[PDB]
């Protein structure tokens, strides 16, 4: 059971002054740590005792807060500061949770949605997979809802998203539908519906 | 002599006694640089009586005792000659004679717990004040009224030991402090604990 | 320089045993609490277990009580994690970490910040045999893309274990290509896709092959993506 809560994402540009709020369970007092993680890599202690700069850590990181409301602030955002940040109660090992993703701000861009039916060869193996791309959209949160014969699908879809592209500061999404050729013969209303901020209404292809 | 006094075992001992069961370590036949002791780090209290700290780098003593225990911050002031209160009266008492040093530091980061740590205890009741350096580890039920308790807790019948609740929300008067008390004993004997200069 | 060097990670079947090791240097090991932290794919860090400098008090995450034991040899400046009865979900990267402050005696008592961290070993709990992937196209049909934006690709399906390396024309098509992160299907096999956004007009008439490469099984497929 987790002990701390910070927002899922914060969006910022190099140079900016960034703050991350953190609400702790009562009764933590002083014992609050901030940790930085780049993907796949070990996390790094940035701040301890809620406001102490850890050795070797750049002075632009600072920590403040009393009681149950704490906050990490990054005065002058550098490009290497985009990472995930966790606020962590420093006793009885609480779980980390989703942390706060520090991503690059950018104008909101809608995804170029594509739909791809299953292969010939894969239908020789006896299984079918339907791919719905979502290319180069800024607001990462998205909905993709498959529709077989205008009925909603559940539990048969798998997504995976790339990290923010270095060049265009956008995200991409793929969603895969799993279907056996036995269950693939009741077909031909196969749609992908994307609910996204860049679109005034949901789009289907 | 020549070999260095083992202050590390006292000062860096991982766990400290409860004040009521305070511990005493005897220091003998060794050489003790007290300027390094200052310089271990960050002692919130380093007070001496009957001796100057800038001088027991030059002094020898028959024996040196080191008493350690844990208390609340706002009780550290009771570890001095002439003090009164729960700790001085009922748990640990220095004489007016005292020639030694009282050293203490905040140990929140080692002795507190998020819901409170109740393992450090102090004696809350006693029928008379402790004598200097006396130790009481007894747990007789305390008869605060006229009715013989006969070993069972009643309204005027209290178990004599009470628990600190060390929790990080406390703030310094109620956070735990580790205390070390050094006694310097000139007994009718050879000196064996000396400063590096003498 | 403090260093923490991890070893012992690898692939084990459900129910197996693994022993992890975290060799420590650059500090007085026996004075610091140490812990094991891990990160399963697509989840967040979690404390596996921890132990005070002396070894006399230890903590376990609920999901691993009774199955993992943490220990240390202070002589050899080494921390261990004996893992038994492993389950699929124990699959993760395991880091070891050192407590900033020294001198804890009880693992739930005191303040616990972790300054130094090892690099991590990967632990894989699976009964999948080494196997190479299969490559399927991603339908470069000309419907709905009569303009300058068109999407195609390949599909690296049903391999174990990771990794899979995808190139397009031996590293010559760099701009516009997004290789997705793989996913663990319910079959116990990995799948991903490699999509390229190309101007549909020509940009090289059908000059595209995806260079899939699966080192564990020695599989290389150059599949051409034609309508
Ligand atoms: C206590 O321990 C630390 C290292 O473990 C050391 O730097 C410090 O000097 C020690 N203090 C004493 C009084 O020995």
């Amino acid at each position: 059971a987790q002990m701390t809560q910070s927002p899922s994402s914060v969006s910022a540009s190099v140079g900016d002054r960034v703050t991350i709020p953190c609400r702790a369970s009562q009764g933590i007092g002083n014992w609050l740590a901030w940790y930085q993680q780049k993907p796949g890599k070990a996390p790094k202690l940035l701040i301890y005792a809620a406001s102490s700069l850890q050795s070797g850590v750049p002075s632009r990181f600072s920590g403040s807060g009393s009681g149950t409301d704490f906050t990490l602030t990054i005065s002058s955002l550098q490009p290497e500061d985009f990472a995930t940040y966790y606020c962590q109660q420093a006793n009885s090992f609480p779980p980390f949770g989703q942390g706060t993703r520090l991503e690059i701000k950018r104008t909101v861009a809608a995804p170029s949605v594509f739909i791809f039916p299953p292969s010939d060869e894969q239908l020789k193996s006896g299984t079918a997979s339907v791919v719905c791309l979502l290319n180069n959209f800024y607001p990462r949160e998205a909905k993709v809802q498959w529709k077989v014969d205008n009925a909603l699908q559940s539990g048969n879809s798998q997504e995976s998203v790339t990290e923010q592209d270095s060049k265009d500061s956008t995200y991409s999404l793929s969603s895969t539908l799993t279907l056996s050729k036995a269950d693939y013969e009741k077909h031909k209303v196969y749609a992908c519906e994307v609910t996204h901020q860049g679109l005034s209404s949901p789009v289907t292809k | 002599p020549t070999n260095l006094c083992p202050f590390g075992e006292v000062f860096n001992a991982t766990r400290f006694a409860s004040v009521y069961a305070w511990n005493r370590k005897r220091i003998s036949n060794c050489v003790a640089d007290y300027s390094v002791l200052y310089n271990s780090a960050s002692f919130s209290t380093f007070k001496c009586y009957g001796v100057s700290p800038t001088k027991l780098n030059d002094l020898c003593f028959t024996n040196v005792y080191a008493d350690s225990f844990v208390i609340r911050g706002d009780e550290v002031r009771q570890i001095a000659p002439g003090q009164t209160g729960k700790i001085a009266d009922y748990n640990y008492k220095l004489p007016d004679d005292f020639t030694g040093c009282v050293i203490a530091w905040n140990s929140n980061n080692l002795d507190s717990k998020v819901g409170g740590n109740y393992n450090y205890l102090y004696r809350l009741f006693r029928k008379s004040n402790l004598k200097p350096f006396e130790r009481d580890i007894s747990t007789e039920i305390y008869q605060a009224g006229s009715t013989p308790c006969n070993g069972v807790e009643g309204f005027n019948c209290y178990f004599p030991l009470q628990s600190y609740g060390f929790q990080p929300t406390n703030g310094v008067g109620y956070q735990p402090y580790r205390v070390v008390v050094l006694s310097f004993e000139l007994l009718h004997a050879p000196a064996t604990v000396c400063g590096p200069h003498h | 320089e403090v260093q923490l060097l991890e070893s012992g990670g690898g692939l084990v079947q459900p129910g197996g045993s693994l022993r992890l090791s975290c060799a420590a240097s650059g500090f007085t090991f026996s004075s610091y609490a140490m812990s094991w932290v891990r990160q399963a794919p697509g989840k967040g860090l979690e404390w596996v277990s921890a132990i005070v400098g002396s070894g006399g008090s230890t903590y376990y995450a609920d999901s691993v009580k009774g199955r993992f034991i943490i220990s240390r040899d202070n002589s050899k400046n080494t921390l261990y994690l004996q893992m038994n009865s492993l389950r699929a979900e124990d699959t993760a990267v395991y880091y070891c970490a050192k407590s900033l402050i020294y001198g804890h005696y009880d693992i739930l008592t005191g303040a616990y910040y972790f300054d130094y961290w090892g690099q991590g070993t990967l632990v894989t709990v699976s009964s999948a045999s080494t196997k190479g992937p299969s490559v399927f196209p991603l339908a470069p049909s000309s419907k709905s893309t009569s303009g300058g934006t068109a999407a195609l690709g390949c599909l690296v399906k049903d391999y174990f274990p990771e990794p899979v390396t995808v190139s397009w024309n031996s590293g010559a098509l760099t701009s516009g290509v997004h290789t997705f992160p793989a996913v663990l299907q319910s079959s116990g096999l990995y799948s991903l896709s490699s999509v390229v956004t190309v101007p549909s007009s020509s940009l090289g008439t059908q000059t595209y092959i995806c260079n899939v490469n699966h080192k564990p099984s020695n599989t290389k497929v150059d599949k051409k993506v034609e309508p």
